[PDB]
DNA sequence: CTGTTGGCAAGCCAGGATCTGAACAATACCGTCATCGAGC
DNA sequence: GCTCGATGTTTTATTTATT
């Protein structure tokens, strides 16, 4: 009972230019439950399933940010190693998302994905907003203060 | 060449026997040629009291014994000791009537993690065949035991059927190899020996004779 | 086949079942770790002088053996070694159409026959043998009154019997009760309080104790059981074999019990029938680790043993599985049970 | 049936009722998880020294290893019905000790006693010098009959339910008491990691700082009492009682059950909480629910919620799998729906 | 392949006062991984590798008592942690049993106040192979330590 | 029927001290050799 | 058929570590 992760990154990548668009406009994931494109995308990924349909939700939200923003790369390297890898992000914005209360960290996960443009394993970073929660938020700023202190 | 029937002794818990007679009932490192002798007495309908067919099998049979070290994960585990604090309540006070005692305690050792490869023969006046001992140790008449009958096999008693020279290599056929082989016949390159009370006076009921295994050690 | 294999995994509350000379929990190294134990005698105990037991097996209906209808037999049997008239005089005097007969009968009677043949040799008879031999008689006669507790069970510790083949196995054959994982077992600081001490308590101890979940294995030798039984029928020892089922699922050693109360059932019962009895404690020989829990884990561990080696180990033949867990059940090979009952049916109808 | 099975689901608030040697909370390794244990025995005392027990019961008995100070106290009670010698001579007959005058005189081990089983015994010691009957022949002639000595016990019920053993004295064959109850310990349905308490004790003569420093382990919990009453034992135990004195003793067993928390550290926690979950059902042979908390309850709108519906579910398995049918009534508040604790308590005292 | 203690020791003593003021107000030794303060420090000793991270969490944990409660002291083995808890003479024998007694999580809390109250001087590599095993013969061999010294 | 792109995301400096961590009382008993002849 | 009681014999080795 898991979102095929990659499926969605292709149907996101193949999807037409007006409807990702419509997609894009949308200001906090909330929002996402009115726009048609929307459902028409993650239809075929079990939205019906509520546990499903706010992970959708997240996941959709972040790969709004653009549609060249989230370069999926494949071994795997997770959303913390590549913030700190663009070398775009001080730690202090990522202390501000995972203190974030709710859909507003959602909001500063956007921004952050819009400004580093990272390369990464992006069905691992799908397992992450699917459990969004302090062991993921704990995780991420490890893997970020790690990746940022060896450099 | 000679035909070999090749057994397998594994189980949680074994219990060959030594001289005693105690409340102690000790055990020993491998399978004790009584014991053997009992095994395959047991895979035959042999009852106690059939001293012909108990003589015929004694006189049929020579057996050779591998000592197979439980490997898990890699890891190797030892043989370890047992001992059962064994109380019964109203045993029997003497051989007739019907007094007995309130409690009597007995202390009976078994072996821990043991696992052994039997290699059967026969001397050059048996009576039997192997091919009938194959089948009574598919197909067993009375409940086969490792020594004592709370003592189950988790492993089927028949493991193979082969030819060779010496028991060794016959036994060589056989994973775990390297185990030390304790055998009734000799073998070349060895010369150990290890004396034991276990050859079963059968005309003197549960006595014992003394007898020698030849010690072959395993690299 | 010749052989009834019996499994069963039961879980025990934090209980004390089985102690030694020194008050710990009996124990036995397995793969080379500790699991908690309970002694073949201590459960073959706890089946056989339970109620259940007595009243299914005790007061069976071939529990009592009538010298007389064995007459023939006995006749031909120990008239090669006896001639008719000592044979008679003797199952008269014991007493005061059969086809077959059990060993250990014909075996006690012919020492009872080597007795009043040696009685009639040195002359002598009346009170004087009957009070030579008042014990054996009494013992051989309750003993005669008792054939399937003898049979199934084997004889008792105080019997009476005589000779190598009064020397009775019971067809049931129970190994060691084993738990299927390591266990570190807990221990309880007591006080005993004294109502006439002011400071403190009058007694300090410490008892060992542990949870665990246990493997019972048990196999009957159907043949033997018929031919201890007076050449009974393979149905009817497949009903012995249903009581053993039934009390190998449901029985429990009393020990330390009042006070730790694990009265537990079995949660998995599985049978088959095989010509080699073998024991799956190979299943657990890598200790079971807990995954929320010892049971399902263990149940779970049970399943693809036998599906590993069953096939190889020659255990092909009837199999059925009793269960109260939801697990990923075994090969299709296994029949599953629902309920106990429609397992022990299963077993009465020689699967 | 024989038997009356007393399941009880019943949570604690934060507390500490029962500790071991080193003031620490006892516990109890279950299904791979650690759980809070309230030993069997700390229940047992719990109940037969409360108010209830008092007032429905009787006396509970009078355990003690000190034959000196009993001595005395027999004189104190008995001594308007026996002259002092007897009295000295029936303890002496059944601890096995001499009885003199010493400051000091102690019995084998500590050891229950009934003050109307002494005094029936020392009326028989008496009738038994005045007919000039020695002790040994004395033992015998009582050994004969022991169901009279047992209704003595009926003045001492907690022996009847519990049991004794004796190794010493005439009591080594006249005292030989099987329990005819039956109890665990109680654990909870859940893994429990305990809390500490640090703690300080400020002193009124000192301005820096406290006078003392320290730590004590406590925690809440969803805790599975069992305890099955054998019947027909109690009966035996109680010189030949009747089945609904039994009964009746069973019902109180019930209450107090659903009712009593040990008083261990309760003056400083107050978890004076009631079984929120009580069942009682009668059966053939014992039956424990213990593994319906095997695989260790995960919290769900709290741990007591999840813990009824698991012995719900392991109860209905149970009963399916093995074909039980024998009465039963579940007193259920979060078989038998019991709106009050009553109407199960008297469901009980009429055979189910 | 095996933790360099005394490295440890060095790096945790000369760390910048905020860095350390940060660890130390870590109430229990898993919200070290709340700390970035903390993979700065234990990163060059192994944390990246799983094993390491269990040893170094309860190692830093007691370093995070504070920057002058673990005197180390060169070997003459070495001064065991239970001989110097004992050394100390502060430390009641009853508290030595309930920290060898305690479970997971809440052992490294006594530990850390019993190493706040005895302040003890002691072998620190040692300390730090018993950090990083700490079965249960650890446990009883501290509290062994700790009842023959006295 | 058709929905876009570039360019850009900061630095300084700072995290404390005082003082304290308990005592008493209590840790059981039985049986699991044998002999003989006597009294009952 | 027993339970009773006196009775054949014989014991002591230590005492501060670190997976």
């Amino acid at each position: 009972d898991e979102i095929d992760a990659m499926a969605l990154y292709r149907a996101w990548q193949q999807l037409d230019n007006g409807s990702c668009a419509q997609i894009r406009r949308v200001s906090e994931p909330d929002e996402l439950r009115d726009i048609p494109a929307f459902y028409r995308l993650v239809q075929p990924f079990g939205w019906e399933n509520p546990r499903h349909q706010q992970a959708l939700l997240r996941m959709v939200f972040c790969l709004s940010a653009g549609k060249n923003v989230i370069r999926h790369q494949d071994k795997g390297i997770s959303l913390g190693r590549a913030l700190a890898n663009s070398g775009r992000i001080n730690e202090r914005r990522i202390f501000q998302l995972i203190r974030a209360d709710r859909t507003a960290d959602m909001v500063q996960l956007r921004r952050l994905l819009t400004h580093a443009e990272p390369v990464l394993d992006w069905p691992l970073m799908a397992r992450m907003l699917t459990w969004w929660g302090k062991r993921e938020r704990q995780q991420l700023l490890e893997d970020f203060v790690l990746t940022t202190n060896k450099n | 060449m000679r035909s070999y029937l090749i057994l397998r002794l594994a189980g949680p818990m074994q219990a060959w026997g030594q001289p005693t007679f105690e409340g102690t009932r000790p055990t020993g490192r491998f399978p004790t040629r009584s014991g053997l002798l009992g095994l395959l007495g047991a895979c035959l309908g042999i009852q106690r009291d059939d001293t012909s067919s108990l003589q015929a099998l004694s006189e049929s049979v020579q057996f050779a014994v591998r000592c197979d070290e439980l490997i898990l994960d890699d890891r190797r585990v030892s043989v370890t000791g047992l001992r059962d604090y064994h109380t019964v309540l109203g045993a029997r006070e003497d051989y007739r009537g019907l007094k007995s005692h309130e409690t009597i305690q007995t202390w009976r050792e078994y072996l821990c993690d043991a696992s052994f490869t039997v290699a059967l023969w026969l001397t050059p006046h048996a009576t039997m065949v192997i091919s009938e001992l194959e089948k009574a140790v598919l197909k067993p008449r009375y409940t086969p035991y490792l020594g004592r009958r709370s003592c189950p096999l988790t492993h089927p008693l028949f493991l193979g059927t082969c030819q060779a020279s010496d028991p060794q290599k016959a036994l060589l056929n056989y994973e775990p190899v390297g185990g030390d082989i304790y055998s009734e016949e000799s073998v070349t390159g060895h010369h150990l020996k290890f004396t034991a009370r276990d050859e079963p006076m059968i005309t003197l009921p549960r006595q014992f004779a003394s007898r020698e295994w030849y010690v072959i050690k395993g690299g | 086949s010749n052989f009834i294999n019996i499994h069963v995994l039961i879980s025990h509350s934090p209980s004390c079942l089985n102690r030694d000379d020194m008050n710990m929990q009996k124990d036995a190294i397995f793969g080379g770790k500790r699991r908690v134990r309970i002694s073949s005698q201590s459960l073959k105990r706890a089946m056989r002088k339970s109620g259940y037991y007595a009243q299914n097996i005790g007061e069976s209906s071939l529990r009592t053996i009538h010298l007389a209808q064995l007459r023939d037999v006995l006749r031909q049997k120990l008239g090669e070694r006896f001639d008719q008239k000592i044979i008679d005089k003797t199952l008269a005097l014991l007493s005061g159409s059969a086809d077959a007969v059990t060993p250990w009968v014909v075996g006690e009677i012919a020492w009872f026959c080597e007795q009043v043949a040696k009685a009639e040799a040195d002359n002598l008879d009346d009170k004087k043998l009957l009070k030579v031999l008042k014990e054996d008689i009494a013992a051989i006669r309750v003993n005669l009154q008792q054939g399937v507790d003898i049979a199934l069970s084997g004889r008792m510790a105080t019997s009476g019997m005589m000779t190598e083949l009064g020397k009775v196995d019971g067809a049931m054959s129970i190994a060691h009760a084993i738990t299927t994982h390591q266990v570190d077992s807990d221990i309880d600081w007591f006080t005993a309080v004294d109502d006439l001490q002011e400071q403190g308590s009058a007694h300090l101890g410490t008892q060992e104790f542990s949870s665990g979940v246990f493997y019972r294995y048990a196999n009957i030798n159907l043949a033997q059981l018929q031919e201890n039984l007076g050449g009974a029928s393979r149905e009817q020892a497949l009903e012995i074999a249903t009581h053993v089922v039934h009390m190998l699922a449901t029985e429990v050693p009393g020990a330390k019990q009042r006070t730790y109360a694990a009265f537990n059932p079995a949660d998995m019962v599985m049978v088959n029938f095989s010509d080699m009895p073998l024991s799956m404690a190979n299943a657990f020989e890598k200790a079971v680790k807990a995954k929320d829990g010892f049971l399902q884990p263990s149940i779970q561990a049970f399943n693809q043993y036998w599906d590993r080696v069953a096939n190889g180990y020659g255990l092909n033949g009837a199999a059925a599985q009793f269960s109260l867990s939801d697990v990923d059940p075994i090969t299709a090979q296994v029949k599953q049970m629902p309920t106990l009952e429609q397992l022990k049916s299963w077993v009465r109808n020689n699967g």
